[PDB]
């Protein structure tokens, strides 16, 4: 039944009385559902911190994982050229599910290819595959550059990237001149931050590694950036904004903004903006090179100081207060141009905001989750908030980057209460955050459920989730937020009060039992 | 619309006489169709002036498969009645020698090239041995009459015995029948009575006794055939009657497979071999 | 999946039990086994190996992907009627005659045939 | 209309391909006539993708796992190997349903054997057995296990079967292994095949002995039908109150007990007739159970199925159907009374994965849109001859649509409403047409029914008419 005048969406026309009954029915008969006590006694008993023992002695099973596969990474770092587009040499499932989730993620169109390879080339590999797919992309879409990633099965298989392209070069199926970087993308190995990375470094070995002759370090007085895995815009804007007031010349490299934002104006545009080929041609004669990100961009690192002689900084990741104003330092010291009085303005703006917000930011307990370098920028400013981070878990961490979260939290008196968690999944976060709760966790959406595991023990239990991170699917246009530099902690500050005072006001709202606490200001 | 086979030994001028009797027939307002089975693509040269024409395996398989293959692009005619079409074969271990054959007269009736102007469908397959695609045009039925070319060779004679066995084999399957003998001759005594009295014991008759000519050779450094070449030659009269005598040949008759030792005895009564 | 090698050439059919789903196809396992079925190609074109399949338990028939290589293999040896064309291309059912290196192997009992010559008599 | 300009648009598009790709995709476009009964000879249809061309097919396994395993909320489900098959597929789709999660239900959580380099080198087999022991541990509550395959245990060359089997017998639980690697097959058609088989090879085969069960002369099973949004519970209260009685549901809101007890039902009603076909003809070849095919998308199929739902019974059943079409009767009217004048005259194409480009005509034809242009992903050459008389004439039709030709269809055709997924949506939007999510209803629903028909002409009012679709060119351009 369905009233024309208040039409109703799924919830909550299935709370109609005809269809609880229909489903109480269909259980009682068909289902064969155990008791609601013993189900209620085993959700106790997931609860309790024995389950807590059980699920830390796991070593074979993965519950709820927090990362994602290499030729995402890949693809995401192939996007941010110029009038280029990402090829998967492996199997078309692979490419549809990355291209779902940067379309629920972003929220704009993402382009990606493949050549869809099946039982034929698992047998007598995907040659053929390769030449039909290149001369196919470049007839049909027209890029300016194609580069090459691998899934699973392509690195399984033991299929050579190299090999096949140089064959396709030669049968004439492409032009000679045409750029196709390639890179191994295995997916059983690390994570989608190492896609990228391997994405980026193969770049970089096409374009700059049989011209060393005539490069000479600072020739064009320039700074190279490499952002790394990036789902935040905003971080692109007030990377460019911030160097730009600085009165630097900056190269950012792999650069995906302008494509993964475009306007809506009748017309479609597959391709828009990115780095272009001349500018990875011109990288060496860069003065330096900083990385964005250092813990996910290894083996760049290890290129560029081996082959393009440039001393990379040993610079954390710009989030915070402290890390931004070392960013800050060691750009002026390697560009020699003075710090702006804006920059110094927004600074202090930065300090007041602290200040005014410390009063409430104090004491709360937090769990967060997500890449390793966002974690730990994220861990630091709680730090210098005077938050008390109590359960962090990176999925992708290694042994090294325990050891170094670990020297950040014992270098202030806010880290006692804290443990590092490596190659945990979120269900021993659920786990953790049942027997030693927290105030909030600062994640992804897939922590969403959780809260709601929390909202079945009891209010006083449930535990508010604040979305930071990637990747985020039930907000909209979240995406467009900023996390690094004064204007990034400036939104998490904001994000983090404002969630803290509306999680006071729904519990300080009950009539005639707490609202005499519900304050107008605060 | 009649289908027809050369079958017999190899170099017993299967290809040649074949196609001078093509030329011959593409001149009295008859469109023909040439096709050879055999792994040498050598039975279309000589009317197709090409050094050698493109077989349908070959430009098959670098164009992925037979899918992606035109008719256009293997249905060349040199001349204008007649085009010319090449099987091919697989290298040498590779596979069934004679899958070329089956692949290429699928792909013609899936393309339709039998339409509408067709008088005669002339086949050229290797007969030292019917098996598989050389042994296919006798099993589905699809060459109505076969011609045996044969020499004074005893070899050609026990290839024409074999071929015999294969069509008596497959007699009931369709009206595969043997429609005469045609031996060319080389340079030694006693031959085109030999070949009259192995069809007079085979209950089939002889259809022409091409001899050995000196024009043949200039053609094949020509490559184009004797009528063509030398229309006065006698050598173009003869190819000329021999296909006047297909065109009007009228028995066809369920061949009578021969013996080794029957064989034998013809060969020494003749004094071939000792 | 359990395997049952029949040919002529073999005095004795042979059973063996093979792993389901292993990149290696019945040609791997045709191998490791000692029976010999002509093998003439690695690119899967010449058609040699072409066997009988005979899937004993009727009602526990697996789907696959019948690719155009061996599709166009099998009408190269002519060992492809419309009907089980048609067949394969819908229900996606595997058909009578097989390439013992393009089929892999499923989870059943199945009895293999062969004559021990090359695809085409 | 306009047949002759529709050949010479495909004529058009086609000729940016190569050689190769042109010709193949010759094959996979069409002008519809509905006189033709055999589309053999007018479209090809399952097909190989060729490469880089932008393909929107799936794989086999988000055929098996992410399509008819994973609905079902009382067993575990595993993906077996790397980490990013099963994280992209995690509650990706709207298999709406009813329990607890971690608890008694685990459609909405991801299990994963996680392999690493150790893993792909030596094996897995022993990791997954301590895993399915893990999983026993952790997990009393859940009644079975199903592990998917995924690209590297083909690869590899484990033996999941002869593990699934020993641990089975062990702990005395169910475990399904299922073979559906991404590279098998061509799009998530012979996904659907193989979780059928393994279905049909292990749940049916469970239990036969059984006959502890009640039955009555009204079972009826539902076949296909995933509670996308709610689907199937309305589907179902429509049969209920018609006076049959629903056994099974496969798989939306789909419990292991429903499934062995689907044998014991006196007729199976197939709403997807793609995804769940063999099992149909397995069970009316086995158990002798009659099954047919059923539309609920619109009131006139749905008034349609129903009628011929009833006319497979006694007369008590048709007057209850009789009743149920006159109480439902004034809510549709109503709907169409309000919403058809603002909705009367707009052309449609559409593009859906199976079944759903042929289901939803009616609907949109009820509300006075017309449908120009249609295709598939991966449906056969049987469900686009049982689409090709739904079709007007001169529309149309297309398989395995690349991105650059469907965007040049639709810049020629110039549509006002296109239903397709979200790997289109984006792409679509931004060129000032309306777009609606065709698989997940765009997060609302259920579509089934009267009550979800009511939702169909609310969402597509809502989308067609807004005025965010007048102000995509600038005032000043
Ligand atoms: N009437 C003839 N006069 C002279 N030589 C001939 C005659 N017919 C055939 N030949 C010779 O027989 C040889 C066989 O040629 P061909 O038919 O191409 O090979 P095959 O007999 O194996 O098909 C040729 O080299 C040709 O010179
Ligand atoms: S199962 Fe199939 S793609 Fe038949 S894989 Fe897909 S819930 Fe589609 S057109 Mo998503 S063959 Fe169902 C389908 Fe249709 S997930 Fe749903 S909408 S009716
Ligand atoms: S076609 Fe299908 S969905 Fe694709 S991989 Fe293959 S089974 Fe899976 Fe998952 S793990 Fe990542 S995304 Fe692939 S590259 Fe290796
Ligand atoms: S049948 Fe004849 S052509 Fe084929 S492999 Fe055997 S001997 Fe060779
Ligand atoms: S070995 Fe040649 S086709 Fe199998
Ligand atoms: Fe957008
Ligand atoms: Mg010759």
């Amino acid at each position: 039944s369905q009233q024309v005048d208040k039409i109703k969406a799924s919830y909550p026309l299935f709370l109609d009385q005809d269809y609880k009954d229909m489903l109480a029915k269909k259980r009682d008969g068909f289902e064969e559902k155990y008791p609601q006590d013993k189900i209620d006694e085993v959700f106790q008993w997931t609860t309790t911190k024995e389950y807590q023992e059980l699920n830390f002695q796991r070593e074979a099973l993965t519950v709820n994982p927090a990362k994602a596969c290499q030729p995402l990474g890949a693809v995401l770092c192939a996007l941010g050229f110029e009038k280029t587009m990402p090829y998967v040499h492996g199997s078309q499932g692979c490419v549809a599910y990355f291209r779902s989730y940067f379309n629920r993620h972003f929220r704009e169109p993402v382009s990606c290819v493949s050549d869809s390879m099946t039982e034929d080339a698992a047998v007598f590999g995907g040659q053929q595959n390769m030449k039909d797919g290149l001369q196919n992309c470049k007839a049909t879409y027209k890029p300016d550059m194609i580069a090459v990633s691998t899934t699973c099965m392509a690195e399984v298989i033991g299929d050579d990237l190299n090999a096949f392209i140089n064959n396709s070069k030669k049968e004439g199926f492409i032009p000679d001149e045409f750029p196709v970087p390639f890179a191994h993308t295995p997916s059983f190995v690390g994570s989608h931050v190492t896609g990228w990375d391997n994405m980026f470094e193969g770049i970089a070995r096409y374009f700059t590694l049989k011209s060393m002759d005539d490069k000479v370090v600072g020739s064009n007085k320039k700074i190279n950036i490499v952002p790394g895995f990036e789902t935040y815009l905003g971080n692109f804007r007030v990377i460019k904004r911030m160097l730009s007031e600085m009165g630097v010349g900056y190269s950012l490299l792999s650069d995906p903004e302008e494509v993964l934002d475009t306007p809506a104006d009748g017309q479609f545009r597959m391709y828009a903006g990115g780095t272009t080929q001349e500018e990875m041609k011109d990288a060496p004669n860069a003065l330096n090179t900083v990385l964005l990100q250092p813990w996910h961009l290894e083996k760049t690192k290890k290129f560029v100081e081996g082959t393009w002689k440039h001393e990379v900084p040993k610079l954390n990741i710009p989030m915070g207060l402290d890390w931004t104003d070392e960013f800050l330092m060691k750009v002026s010291e390697i560009s020699g141009q003075p710090i702006p009085a804006s920059l110094t303005k927004e600074r202090g703006r930065l300090v007041d905001m602290m200040t005014d917000s410390h009063t409430w930011l104090h004491g709360k307990r937090f769990a967060l989750w997500g890449d390793p370098d966002f974690v730990m920028g994220l861990v630091k400013f709680l730090l210098e908030l005077g938050c008390e981070p109590v359960h962090i878990l990176c999925h992708n961490g290694n042994k090294r980057w325990k050891k170094a979260v670990d020297a950040i939290l014992a270098a202030s008196p806010y880290g006692k209460n804290a443990t590092v968690y490596i190659g945990k999944d979120l269900w021993h976060l659920r786990s953790l955050v049942f027997t030693d709760k927290p105030d909030f966790m600062i994640g992804n959406s897939y922590g969403k459920f959780i809260q709601r595991d929390t909202l079945h023990k009891g209010k006083e239990f449930e535990v508010p989730l604040i979305r930071i991170g990637f990747p985020i699917f039930d907000r909209h246009h979240l995406h467009r937020s900023t996390t690094l530099g004064y204007e990034g902690a400036m939104q998490i500050l904001t994000t983090l009060v404002n969630s803290i005072l509306e999680r006071l006001d729904e519990e300080t709202r009950g009539m005639q039992a707490t609202d005499y606490n519900h304050d107008l200001v605060r | 619309m009649r289908q027809c086979a050369i079958y017999g030994k190899g170099g017993i001028g299967k290809s040649t006489t074949t196609q001078n009797l093509v030329a011959a027939l593409a001149e009295m307002g008859k469109k023909v169709m040439i096709v050879g089975c055999d792994p040498k693509a050598d039975s279309t040269r000589l009317i197709l002036h090409s050094k050698a024409q493109n077989t349908i395996m070959e430009m098959a398989a670098e164009a992925g498969t037979v899918e992606d293959l035109e008719l256009e692009d293997v249905l060349k005619a040199g001349y204008g009645g007649v085009k010319c079409v090449e099987s091919g074969g697989p290298e040498p271990g590779v596979g069934c020698a004679g899958r070329g054959v089956i692949t290429a007269i699928n792909f013609l009736e899936e393309e339709g090239a039998y339409e509408d102007d067709l008088d005669f469908v002339f086949y050229d397959v290797l007969g030292d041995v019917v098996c598989g695609g050389f042994a296919m045009p006798i099993r589905e039925n699809k060459a109505q009459e076969i011609y045996i070319v044969c020499s004074g060779e005893m070899m050609a004679m026990y290839a024409a015995n074999n071929i015999s066995k294969g069509i008596v084999k497959y007699a009931n399957s369709g009206s595969v029948r043997l429609g005469g003998l045609i031996c060319n001759s080389r340079n030694t005594d006693r031959e085109d009575e030999l070949i009259i009295a192995l069809a007079n014991k085979l209950g089939t008759q002889m259809i022409h006794f091409v001899p050995r000519d000196n024009v043949v050779q200039r053609a094949e450094i020509r490559r184009m055939t004797v009528i063509e070449y030398d229309p006065k030659a006698k050598q173009a009269d003869e190819y000329r009657a021999l296909a006047r005598k297909v065109v009007d040949n009228k028995l066809l008759v369920i061949p009578n497979p021969i013996t080794m030792d029957e064989l034998e005895e013809l060969l020494m009564e003749f004094g071939i071999m000792e | 999946a359990t395997i049952y090698f029949s040919s002529p050439l073999m005095p004795h059919n042979k059973k063996v039990q093979a792993v389901a789903g292993k990149r290696s196809t019945l040609l791997g396992v045709a191998q490791e086994n000692g029976v010999k079925i002509p093998f003439e190609c690695q690119d899967g074109n010449c058609g040699s190996c072409l066997v009988k399949i005979t899937h004993l338990d009727g009602e526990r028939i697996k789907g696959m992907l019948l690719t155009d290589k061996e599709r166009n293999v099998l009408k190269s040896v002519g060992k492809l009627p419309k009907s089980e064309e048609e067949r394969a291309a819908v229900r996606d059912l595997p058909p009578t005659y097989r390439l013992a290196c393009q089929t892999i192997v499923t989870d059943e009992d199945l009895l293999v045939e062969f004559t021990g010559e090359p695809g085409g008599a | 209309m306009s047949r002759e300009e529709v050949e010479s648009l495909i004529q058009e598009v086609l000729e940016v391909y190569p050689e190769k790709a042109r010709k193949d995709r010759n094959k996979h476009l069409a002008v519809n006539d509905p006189a033709v009964t055999q589309s053999k000879k007018c479209i090809i249809s399952n097909k190989k993708s060729q490469p880089g061309l932008m393909t929107i097919r799936g794989c086999a396994y988000a055929g098996s796992k992410g399509v008819v395993w994973g609905p079902i909320k009382d067993m575990i489900h595993i993906s077996h190997g790397p980490v990013g098959c099963g994280q992209y597929s995690r509650a990706g789709r709207r298999n709406y349903y009813i329990g607890t999660t971690g608890v008694n239900a685990f459609v909405t959580m991801n299990f994963t054997s996680d392999f690493q380099e150790k893993d792909i080198v030596f094996g897995g087999d022993k990791k997954l057995a301590k895993l399915i022991d893990e999983v026993e541990t952790l997990f009393p509550l859940n009644k079975g296990i199903s592990v998917q395959s995924e690209c590297p245990i083909g690869l590899i060359g484990d033996d999941i079967e002869s593990v699934s089997k020993v641990k089975g017998a062990e702990l005395s639980k169910t475990i399904v292994p299922v073979r559906c690697e991404g590279f098998r097959g061509v799009s998530q058609s012979l996904g659907h095949h193989i979780a059928n088989d393994a279905v049909r090879d292990w749940v049916l085969g469970k239990r036969d002995e059984d006959t502890t069960f009640a039955s009555t002369p009204y079972d009826v099973a539902i076949i296909g039908d995933y509670n996308i949004g709610g689907d199937a519970w309305s589907s179902r209260i429509l049969l209920e109150e018609m006076g049959l009685r629903c056994v099974a549901q496969w798989s939306g809101d789909g419990s292991i007990s429903e499934i062995e007890l689907t044998p014991k039902v006196k007729l199976n009603l197939v709403h997807c007739y793609r995804s769940m076909n063999y099992i149909s003809r397995h069970m009316e070849e086995k158990y002798g159970i009659p099954w047919m095919e059923y539309n609920f998308f619109g009131p006139t199929k749905t008034i349609e199925s129903l009628r011929a739902i009833a006319a497979k019974f006694d007369e008590s059943i048709q007057k209850k159907c009789e009743e149920v079409i006159a109480k439902y009767k004034p809510e549709w009217e109503a709907v169409v009374a309000k919403y058809r004048p603002r909705l009367e005259g707009k052309r449609v194409m559409l593009y859906i994965g199976g079944l759903r480009p042929r289901h939803v005509i009616g609907a949109y034809e009820d509300l006075g849109m017309e449908v120009v242009g249609t295709g598939y992903e991966f449906a056969h050459n049987d469900d686009y001859d049982r689409t090709m008389k739904e079709m007007g004439d001169s529309t149309l039709l297309y398989d395995d649509v690349t991105g650059y030709e469907f965007e040049e269809f639709v810049k020629r055709i110039k549509p006002d409403l296109i239903g397709s997924g979200i790997k289109e949506k984006f792409i679509f939007q931004k060129m000032g047409i309306p777009f609606r999510e065709m698989h997940s209803w765009d997060y609302s629903g259920p579509y089934h029914g009267f009550d979800g028909f009511a939702i169909f002409a609310r969402d597509m009012d809502m989308t067609l008419n807004n005025p965010c679709w007048k102000k995509l060119q600038a005032p000043w351009e």
